[PDB]
């Protein structure tokens, strides 16, 4: 019982790392880019922010 | 009194606590005792 429940754990944990540093980082990333073409797109076409 | 008589009496009780633990100890009463710690991990992982 003990055994298992440490591999629930140790499931749990793997399961937040990947959300918060593979799954979270690429998707902000994506989010930013996507924020400052679109800053970048109408500063233009308006000549102000 | 005399030291050996001592130990003889002394000697006439132990004989019963013998008796006694021989009687009360289960036959999985080792194996009982060495689950204490594996109990308390069980605790701390939940």
């Amino acid at each position: 019982k003990a055994k298992f429940e440490s591999e629930v754990l140790t499931r749990l944990r793997n399961m937040r790392h990947k959300i918060k540093r593979e799954d979270l980082v690429s998707i902000e990333k994506i989010i930013a880019d996507r924020e400052r073409e679109w800053e970048r797109k109408w500063e233009k076409i308006l000549g102000k922010c | 009194g005399n030291r050996h008589r001592y130990l003889e009496e002394l000697q006439k009780h132990l004989a019963i606590t013998k008796s006694l633990l021989e009687e009360i100890m289960p036959s999985h009463a080792s194996e009982n005792a060495e689950s204490f710690d594996t109990i308390k991990d069980l605790e701390n992982i939940v």
